[PDB]
RNA sequence: CGGAGCCAGCGAGUCUAACCUUGGCCGAGAGGUCUUGGUAAUCUUGUGAAACUCCGUCGUGCUGGGGAUAGAGCAUUGUAAUUAUUGCUCUUCAACGAGGAAUUCCUAGUAAGCGCAAGUCAUCAGCUUGCGUUGAUUACGUCCCUGCCCUUUGUACACACCGC
């Protein structure tokens, strides 16, 4: 549930009325514009999710906008974000709603000391 | 002011929400002492519940602990809004909850 | 072993006069021609390992404080010590702290010395000989102190020890058991003859091997501030160290002394 | 941003003049800034 | 615990000369807050005189 | 902490753009709306700053000192705020009981405490500079330490012997 809301009644959702669930963050984010090239991106998105096989995991698109709002839309896919460096590949979840694709990938190794 | 003097009837060390308050201090800084309760939070509770609040929580009667205890449980109801409280419109339920003591 | 030999052969053309000469550095490493002398001069000039003092009709060479310690190195070649120099922890006064790290691979500590022309240099000698031979009576009269490796001839170089100061210490168990510790301790340095005047927290340093053996250790730096008994003022110096003791277990572990403190009119009849 | 001869370096970026602390001691003397006290 | 705080206030106050906030506290049985209260309260019966009065010390005397 | 009183000065401000903003309504606030004044000793501005003064709450108790850390949301600038730009609300309340070896600066409106303004400024300072408010102690002596020089001249053993 992301508002209290069934998982599939989500899904199904625009991006706006998503918006009208969202934080003051996404929402402010999406009240000022969006780039005209991720509707493309969600067009080839949506077209290797129609390539997916049934009972499986679809097609798994890269991506370098880490910074977009995770909208119903395009929970289930399986998505290689962008480090800097490398493509990362999760499955987009329903307890990933409201996030941004950069909070799903690290950026750089650890850090080990001790 | 009037020294009012009391033959004893004040406890020393109350328990409410499961936890000990010290019934020597101002009701708002004893209910400070429980979790997810600070200081503008009991006082503005103890002031829908029209509590002295110069009053030590030695002198407070438990129907006013039955009172604050119902705004612990109904703060919505209450005329207290939504900048108010610890977790505000949540992604699990979507509602506004003050998260409380021991039920962290 | 070559080139280290007649820079150990220019260390020994250091100490025969004052501030030394150009030609003197040609003649007491005894090379064959203008070539190695001269080379190896500019290479010292370069690294800033020597400098020139020209004193009108007289060239003169003036070594700083760089080209010493690669002697030292060789000189602690020599002893079996260091191959790889540089991790800084703590820049002090007297001394400059590294971890550093031998052929055998296990972590030391390198205090190099910098207290010019001869006196920087003999002065920071003089320190570590003195710090290493207090060291030495340190372990010899069997005080829990870190064990010295050698002392190369301004650079004392000593083990690492797994320690943490006691600021950063909340309490132990045993609490009454380490204040009759940290009183008997300055009692056996009252009896050794010495008071250690800064015996502060930051001096005390507490090894832990276990939780359930208890078989551990401490480790005491006071080196400029140890005061022999004998001296004007070092009634309140012991008073000092017994009630900073005594202050900082009741601010910070809480515990007050039941048994009362030695004074020094107590240790009077100890040593 | 150095906008006259790409002198990035101690811009003076007050009001928009940016010029170098090297070359606003060059054109010191056409502004009027000069020494007084 | 009434009536075997309070007189001892009006035992103590015409014993001492000097009567402050800070030497009415010193008697071990009160806070440091409701004697200001007993202070503004023997003002009213007479007891305490006044002498000057600010918000955080207040000089007063027997009677 | 809660009220009240409300004292300055240096600056700085928009064109072929969105600067400084007064006032009025909405919002707990953040902020938003609607305008208006000022290209400036004119409006912002009397920049009603902070520290300060008074009265109440507190009562020495890591306390009602502290505010680090963390949670939740809400707004603002920015295309883009995620490793949160930032602002607002509630909550979570850590080390820290005047601080070692050692270290810095300083003689009157100076120190110290305080804030404000201007540049860094798309947003924020704990960055730099000037401004003003309150306003100590104690020298007005010294080369004893630290050095810095200034000189006087005993001199080069004018390079000697050696043991090595």
């Amino acid at each position: 549930s992301y508002r209290g809301v069934d998982l599939e009644k989500l899904l199904e959702m625009s991006t706006e009325d998503f918006v009208k669930l969202a934080p003051a963050r996404v929402r402010r984010r999406f009240a000022r514009g969006m780039t005209s090239k991720p509707a493309g991106f969600m067009k080839k998105l949506r077209a290797a999710k129609l390539a997916a096989p049934e009972n499986e995991k679809p097609a798994p698109v890269r991506t370098h906008m880490r910074n977009m709002i995770i909208v119903p839309e395009m929970i289930g896919s399986v998505v290689g974000i962008y480090n800097g460096k490398a493509f990362n590949q999760v499955e987009i979840r329903p307890e990933m709603l409201g996030h941004y694709l950069g909070e799903f990938s690290i950026t750089y190794t650890p850090v080990r000391h001790g | 002011s009037l020294v009012v003097q009391e033959q004893g009837s004040f406890q020393h060390i109350l328990r409410l929400l499961n936890t000990n308050v010290d019934g020597n201090i101002k009701i708002v800084y004893a209910l400070t002492t429980i979790k997810g309760v600070g200081r503008r939070y009991s006082n503005l509770v103890c002031k829908k519940a029209d509590v002295d609040l110069h009053k030590r929580a030695g002198e407070l009667t438990q129907e006013e602990l039955e009172r604050i205890v119902q705004i612990m449980q109904n703060p919505t109801h209450y005329k207290i809004p939504a900048w108010f409280l610890n977790r505000q419109n949540d992604i699990t339920d979507g509602k506004d909850y003050h998260t409380l003591a021991n039920n962290v | 072993t070559d080139d280290f030999r007649v820079l150990q052969a220019v260390e020994q053309g250091s100490r025969s006069h004052e501030v030394v000469p150009t030609p003197l550095i040609h003649q007491i490493s005894g090379m064959r021609s203008q070539s190695g002398t001269n080379r190896a001069i500019s290479d010292l000039a370069k690294l800033s390992l020597i400098s020139k003092m020209r004193n009108v009709k007289y060239d003169g060479y003036r070594l700083t404080y760089n080209g010493i310690d690669y002697l030292a190195l060789k000189t602690m070649l020599n002893r079996d010590t260091v191959y790889s120099v540089g991790n800084t922890i703590g820049v002090g006064k007297e001394s400059d702290i590294y971890k550093v790290s031998d052929k055998n691979g296990n972590p030391r500590v390198m205090k190099i010395h910098r207290l010019q022309g001869a006196n920087w240099m003999h002065l920071s000698r003089l320190a570590a000989n003195k710090e290493y031979q207090f060291m030495s009576m340190l372990y010899s009269k069997g005080f829990k102190v870190p064990e010295p490796f050698d002392n190369s001839r301004h650079i004392v170089v000593m083990e690492l020890i797994e320690g943490y100061p006691m600021r950063r210490l909340r309490k132990h168990k045993n609490i009454p058991k380490l204040y009759s510790d940290l009183m008997c301790f300055i009692v056996d340095l009252a009896n050794s003859g010495l008071i250690h005047c800064d015996f502060n927290e930051f001096n005390i340093m507490i090894k832990d091997k276990l939780e359930d053996e208890n078989d551990c250790g401490f480790v005491v730096i006071d080196f400029p501030q140890c005061i022999s008994i004998q001296h004007q003022d070092a009634d309140y110096y012991f008073q000092r160290d017994v009630d900073c003791i005594r202050r900082f277990f009741k601010k910070k572990l809480k515990y007050e002394p039941k048994p009362d403190s030695s004074m020094l009119d107590t240790e009077g009849f100890g040593d | 941003q150095c906008r006259v001869c790409s002198s990035h370096t101690g811009l003076i970026r007050k009001y928009g003049l940016n010029i170098c602390r090297q070359c606003f001691r060059e054109k010191a003397n056409d502004i009027g800034f000069n020494k007084f006290r | 615990l009434d009536q075997e705080k309070y007189d001892r206030i009006l035992k103590e106050v015409p014993t001492y000369r000097y009567v402050s906030v800070s030497v009415l506290v010193d008697r071990l049985k009160i806070g440091g807050s409701l004697a200001r209260i007993a202070l503004r309260h023997l003002e009213k019966e007479g007891i305490i005189k006044p002498i000057s009065k600010h918000s955080k010390q207040a000089i007063y005397t027997r009677a």
